[PDB]
């Protein structure tokens, strides 16, 4: 899929700055 | 894992615990997958023979009505309520609902919605009045373990989940066999159409379905493929299970440490053109306090 498809959205993933 | 709870664990009999569960006898099965299109980072392989001790497993994912009874009895507050938001699929957010600017990298279809939680799965203004027998969603791994412990149960290991979901078939693609819609019949609730733009709802549902939808597998389990992702006990890795040892082949528990817990089964959002993760060997993970509109759980128990 360009990088591995994502099915599990994590709370950690939205933290960025 | 050592959880902390603010409710006492009630006394329950073996007969009460086993209601709605099926007994999986001890024995071996072939775990894992070797589809050449599997994503390497998912670690579906190797295929291996695993021996499991006898266990019980729920026929159905835990429902809204059941989770509501747990909350009524304990006062339990879910992770999504503590954080104040949870993940909702973009097509299910009603226009005007307050939404966060948050971005899940690579997955813009996920929306962080203040006030979305198990009883209001699309955010403020939504409810579960018409979904008592749908799987509970917006439950984190912590919430699932709390429910399971209150119920006298536990989460299945990945191997237990997969043995039960395979339903007595040896290395079939799906719980029921190798064809996705044998005899032209939908057998699970996944996406049809063009992901993430348009779900045609050919299988009857563009969101969750009741926990008893579709035919069961050969062991009597419903919606192991599709509907909602299901939390398992194990820490995630892509390669711990590549080792050949008693720890990885007899009642395997997964690695002792990790950052995300395993989820199995795929959901109403999965599709062959994107993730292809509704095959029974498929696997992914999520961090244990995370929650989403497509993730729930079923329980296991020691007889
Ligand atoms: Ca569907
Ligand atoms: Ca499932
Ligand atoms: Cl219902
Ligand atoms: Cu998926």
């Amino acid at each position: 899929x360009a990088t591995t498809p994502l099915c599990g959205p994590s709370r950690a993933s939205i933290l960025s700055g | 894992h050592m959880p902390s709870f603010d409710f006492d664990i009630p006394r329950r009999s073996p007969q009460e615990i086993a209601k709605g569960m099926v007994a999986i006898p001890g024995g071996t099965f072939r775990m894992g997958g070797e589809d050449p299109d599997a994503f390497p980072e998912d670690g579906e392989g190797p295929v291996r023979t695993v021996r499991l001790s006898p266990f019980l497993i729920d026929r159905y994912a835990v429902s809204n009505r059941q989770f509501a009874a747990f909350v009524k009895a304990t006062g339990y507050v879910t992770d999504a309520e503590r954080y104040g938001w949870s993940f909702v699929f973009h097509a299910h957010v009603a226009p005007g609902t307050p939404v966060m600017d948050a971005v899940v990298p690579e997955a813009p279809w996920w929306v962080a919605v203040p006030g979305a939680y198990w009883k209001a799965p699309e955010g403020p203004g939504s409810s579960i009045t018409d979904r008592p027998n749908h799987p509970v969603v917006h439950v984190s791994w912590n919430d699932a373990v709390a429910y399971a412990t209150w119920a006298g149960k536990r989460l299945p290991t990945e191997a237990e989940w997969e043995m039960a979901a395979r339903g007595g078939l040896d290395q079939a693609r799906y719980p029921w066999g190798n064809e996705l819609t044998p005899r032209g019949r939908h057998r699970c609730n996944i996406w049809q159409g063009t992901f993430p733009v348009h779900d045609t709802g050919e299988d009857g549902y563009t969101g969750t379905a009741p926990v008893n939808a579709f035919a069961p597998n050969g062991y009597g389990l419903y919606n192991v493929a599709g509907n909602v992702w299901e939390w398992c006990a194990d820490w995630w890795s892509a390669d711990w299970h590549a080792t050949e040892s008693p720890a990885t082949r007899i009642d395997p528990r997964g690695p002792e440490t990790g950052t995300a817990r395993v989820t199995k089964g795929g959901s109403f959002l999965c599709h062959e053109s994107y993730c292809n993760r509704y095959r029974v060997a498929a696997r992914t993970c999520n961090t244990p306090d995370s929650s989403a509109a497509h993730t729930g759980f079923r329980c296991a128990a020691d007889p």
